[PDB]
């Protein structure tokens, strides 16, 4: 509801700059975390895409990058940055990129802390560097620019073991 | 073109596969359903039918691949396979999971409709359990629907150049593997927990059927002890166990099949005007040989070929010969089949 | 000094003790003289098996020359109290306490090897002090003797008076002879 | 919050994409009704909690109970409806195939 | 101190004791005097090997100055009970019980070293107490001697009477003499 | 190379033999095709073996791969070792019977002569690659 | 570098030789080619198979 | 963290406020932040 309102009020004529509130879904296994995301798209009227954090890695590595998330959103938004800048995202398995009690920072956890350090500006807002092309667009150097300061980013995980930490 | 009833599918599968009667029924109805839905996109309602994956937990040299291969060949659909031990998570040198989709598209001949009706066959699922876990986490999504990004190339510059998507919620994922040790795990849950001692049950009577009946009683909890994460098991509702090829089976396995090794030589020798026979005693010796090397039925091709190599080198150099009767001593290499013309 | 072994499974490799590895299979070894420390330790093994699975049989291999009476009777109450069936195996030697713990096993699950020896005798004791104190201990040990024979006769199926004569003095019995008395149900010689 | 036995029973009937509605729609393709006794659903829920499989295990449980039924169903005729019951899930009986 | 060794395998490298390493290879060491604690330990090892492979041979190296007779009969029953063949090798010294366990191996798998020593004699024992108890113990040990000699004659092949005459006193025999008596099947001098 | 690469493709070889056949399908149908340099691409490249599945099954006027016999030379690198991991058996530390030939060799060519299909996959080969090679000639 | 990439191609080696040969095919095919630093293209990668070793 | 507090505090309020009608003002108080009380609605 709040998101939809921001869209109708995207002109933001009022001097204030309305922010966004990102959600963090925590639930036991087999409870329906990834189900609610698939069920919301059935009624949404705006581009929505799903992803997984077990395939993401820091920049400059063989794995995936955090900017791929915005590429999937354009496939669903007919490569319309304006529409893509007012869509919702759902990052599944956000609990598998958590440091394995490596508080001393022994090595670089490109699959854990490394991925978290790359999203700190995507959830807040920054001029993301979209991958060269994943659509009709033929060139690659274009490096389409997009702003993520009005793009909701949901993150869900199972956090197996957090129940003990709480107790 | 009304799909064939499971009975027909079983009767056909029986022709090329002797035994594993329970698994045949499972893989007949399970796939008859997986396709009855795809041919009817709508359901005269707002329901969204799901997918049911098949888990083939069988012993080595049991023919899990054969069943999958034969099931696809009986029909006209694409078929691909893989090996879990040759895959790894992202960031590592190991082949990425997306690579599997490439092979599927290659076999599909640059088509989506066909590819959507394909049956991939993962193998060697075991040995990548806990203590890896990361590799089992990625596959957890692929088997339950994923809009993957596959490079559109390999089909002579595919007109589509937008990282062509493929829905993975309609592909039958027949994930197999030889779970070495599960038989013991199950026995500790369904019978006496004594494996060592005077009152335990040592498996030394060549009771190859024991494992088959044991695996039939497998439950998801049994798999958790093996290492398999609960979520992965949940994605595979259907489970079909395969028995262990017995000595009688081996002799039988190359008797009935239309593509039996014995019949194969009969066809080519008949083209030259000479007959070929295989005394049952010879077959009994062959069976023991395969168990001595534990090469299932893969090594039967080398046994008979080696035993008939010399023979083939002399038959075209002879005349008036119209019959051959292989004896038990022919295979060991101490005799040559008599030529009675 | 004690050799170690590994149990290979899908999870990985784990090093286990030779005696500990068998405990996983519900197997307990009763070796050496009976005492409070070894007897209490055996009881812990019995309870642990009950916690894991109260429905699976427990195997007890006995090899002892006898010992304290109080320590031995502690095990008897532990085997009969818990639900699981306890299988007793006589190996090499079984004295008054070792044999008492042998016939106390589950019916139809008491085995003994052919080259095994079993001895039974009345309990032993003693006390030094005042006369009135000796009468108390002398009267107490008599109850133990009669109480123990009542259990031996019940599990064996023999009569109390007949058992008293047999246990009046040291009575050595072989494996086949043991079956006649009723201490055991069968003899294990070869597999199947 | 973790799902409960009651929640599992509701998931089998209320959701638009419930297993019952899915398998029932499948049986309608061949012109035969598929009925599920409410008492049977309670058995399945208990099984799932005993197997620690959650909602995903429900499909596995039902498949094992309806495997043989669908093996001969498409090859026969004059079968108007089937009535699954708790005994089928236990494996001590066979589903009755009403004829008509 | 017992040193450690590394075993390279598919999963990686695993550390084992020198005795544990040989246990993985179906080899058991029988060192020192024969007592209940050592015998029960060897029995657990033998049964453990049966589970891994009930069809493969087991190697038992015997080097002992002797021990209690009850312990030996416990191990002898185990060899006859378990299906896999047990190969007995005598290295160094072998006394009455060591020799009895040496000839109890699988027929055709009994080896002996050229400078190995084998000693055989009748059982030893004793008892102090009343005459009635001495008579009981006297008949008990007498039965053991007859039971042991009967088994010794079966594996060796010699007549029962010959075993009695030769076992009246300590009898020392070398590797070649063992073959003639039948206590062993072959002599190992050099590989191949 | 891969079917999507720029370098030599599997279709290229089909063309090579087409020229020798004089644009006669009958000639190119049976004509032997010996594949050389097959011992360097061997899975340690990895992508080549995947790019060969099509050529194994047989996927201008297209010429069907009806009977164009395929051969390979020196493909494996350490096959001998793989074979011993499935044929050589016995015991380790022990006396007499127990094998004591862990640093001694008997023959190298004999191992290759007794190669089994299992050993092939055991080195990293794929089922279809060897699935269409029902014969083996040991040099 | 391998053919296609932005780096030089082995084909240019012959071009250099032609300059010395004065574009004379005969003299060109009778020249000598000294390839220095041949020990620098001894591939050290641990079988990645994702990309190629252009050097 | 402040955004979390305001969202959680007004989470329920936003779920039912749009459905309601004839409402002009809303006043939040310290007790609403603890959960003991509910934010009142100035109908009219
Ligand atoms: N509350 C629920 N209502 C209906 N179905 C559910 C519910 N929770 C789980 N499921 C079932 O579980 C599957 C999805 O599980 P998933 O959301 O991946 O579990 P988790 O979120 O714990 O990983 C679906 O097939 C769905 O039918
Ligand atoms: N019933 C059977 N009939 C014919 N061949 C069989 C049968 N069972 C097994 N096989 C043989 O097994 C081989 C395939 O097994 P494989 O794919 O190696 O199983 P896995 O990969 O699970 O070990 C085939 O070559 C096939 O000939
Ligand atoms: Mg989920």
């Amino acid at each position: 509801y709040n998101h939809y309102k921001r869209l109708r009020n995207g002109d933001t004529s009022n001097g204030v700059e309305l922010g966004k509130s990102n959600i963090l879904l925590i639930g036991p296994t087999g409870s329906g975390k990834t189900l609610l995301a698939e069920t919301l798209a059935r009624l949404l009227d705006v581009p929505f895409t799903m992803a997984d954090a077990t395939t993401l890695t820091e920049a400059g590595y063989v794995g995936e990058d955090v900017e791929n998330i915005i590429q999937k959103l354009l496939q669903k938004s007919d490569y319309d940055v304006q529409k893509a800048q007012r869509g919702i995202v759902y990052i599944d398995e956000i609990d598998k990129i958590s440091r394995k009690s490596d508080n001393p920072s022994i090595t670089r956890d490109v699959s854990g802390e490394g991925v978290q350090q790359a999203l700190l500006k995507l959830i807040e807002g920054t001029v993301a560097a979209v991958p060269p092309q994943g659509g009709r667009k033929h060139p690659q150097q274009e490096f389409l620019q997009v702003d993520t300061s009005k793009i909701l980013f949901i993150c869900g995980g199972a956090f197996a073991g957090l129940d003990k930490v709480i107790s | 073109s009304a799909l064939p009833t499971p009975h027909e599918i079983r009767n056909h599968l029986d022709d090329y596969v002797i035994g594993q009667e329970q698994a045949k029924k499972v893989l007949a109805v399970a796939v008859y359903n997986h396709y009855k839905r795809l041919r009817n996109g709508d359901t005269s309602n707002g329901v969204e039918l799901g997918k049911s994956n098949i888990l083939l937990i069988g012993p080595t040299g049991s023919g899990k691949t054969l069943l999958a291969e034969t099931l696809a060949r009986l029909l006209d659909v694409p078929f691909t396979m893989a090996d879990a031990t040759t895959l790894t998570e992202a960031g590592y040198v190991g082949e990425d999971v997306e690579n599997i989709i490439q092979k599927l598209l290659q076999k599909s001949d640059y088509d989506v409709q066909k590819a959507q009706r394909g049956i991939v066959y993962i193998d060697e699922i075991d040995k990548i359990s806990r203590k890896g876990e990361g590799v089992q986490q990625a596959l957890l999504k692929l088997i339950e629907g994923t809009v993957a990004a596959v490079p559109p190339q390999g089909g002579r510059k595919h007109p589509q150049q937008e990282f062509l998507q493929v829905d993975t919620s309609k592909i039958l994922f027949i994930c197999g593997g030889a779970f070495a040790g599960l038989d013991k795990v199950i026995s500790h849950r369904v019978e006496t927990g004594s494996g060592i001692g005077f009152g335990a049950t040592v498996k030394a009577k060549s009771d190859k059927a024991s494992e088959g009946e044991l695996l039939a009683q497998v439950e998801p909890e049994d798999l958790i002890k093996f290492g398999l994460i609960p979520e992965f098991i949940g994605r595979l509702p259907v489970v079909a166990t395969l028995n262990e090829l017995s000595e009688e089976a081996l002799i039988q396995i190359l008797k009935e099949p239309k593509n039996a090794l014995t019949k194969q030589y009969q066809a080519l020798f008949n083209l030259e005007g000479v007959d070929l026979e295989f005394r049952d005693e010879a077959l009994d010796a062959i069976a023991k040989k395969a168990m001595a090397r534990k090469t299932g039925a893969r090594g039967l091709r080398s046994i008979v070929e080696a035993a008939l190599l010399d023979t083939m080198y002399d038959l075209p150099s002879m005349e008036d010969v119209e019959k051959v009767v292989i004896d038990e001593s022919v295979i060991d290499g101490q005799s040559e089949p008599l030529l009675i013309y | 000094l004690v050799p170690m072994v590994i149990e290979q499974t899908s999870r990985g490799e784990r090093s286990f003790d030779i005696y500990s590895r068998l405990l996983k299979e519900r197997v307990i070894f009763l070796t050496g003289q009976v005492e409070d420390h070894m007897a209490n330790l055996i009881v812990a093994q019995m309870l642990f098996l009950e916690a894991e699975n109260p429905e699976k049989d427990i195997y007890l291999y006995i090899n002892s020359p006898g010992g304290v009476i109080t320590a031995g009777m502690s095990i008897y109450d532990t085997m009969q109290f818990i639900k699981p069936d306890v299988s007793t195996i006589c190996m090499g030697q079984a004295a008054s306490m070792g044999a008492f713990l042998l016939t106390a096993g589950a019916k139809g699950k008491r085995f003994c090897l052919p080259n095994s020896r079993v001895m039974i005798h009345q309990p032993l004791g003693g006390y030094q002090g005042q006369a009135t104190d000796i009468e108390i201990h002398a009267r107490e040990i008599l109850k133990v003797k009669g109480r123990m024979n009542e259990l031996m006769a019940l599990h064996t199926g023999q009569s109390l008076e007949q058992i008293e004569r047999d246990t009046e003095r040291d009575r050595f019995l072989s494996a086949p002879e043991a079956v006649e008395y009723g201490l055991v149900d069968s003899i294990l010689t070869h597999r199947n | 919050n973790e799902l409960s036995e009651e929640a599992l029973i509701q998931i089998l009937k209320e959701p638009k994409n419930a297993l019952t509605k899915q398998y029932q729609a499948l049986f309608n393709l061949e012109g035969v009704d598929l009925e599920f006794r409410d008492e049977a659903l309670d058995a399945i829920a208990k099984k799932a909690m005993a197997r620690k499989t959650g909602a995903r295990g429900l499909r596995s449980i039902v498949e094992a109970a309806l495997l043989d039924t669908m093996y001969d169903l498409p090859s026969m005729e004059d079968v108007e409806k089937v009535v699954i019951d708790e005994s089928v899930i236990d494996g001590q009986s066979e589903p009755l195939l009403i004829y008509g």
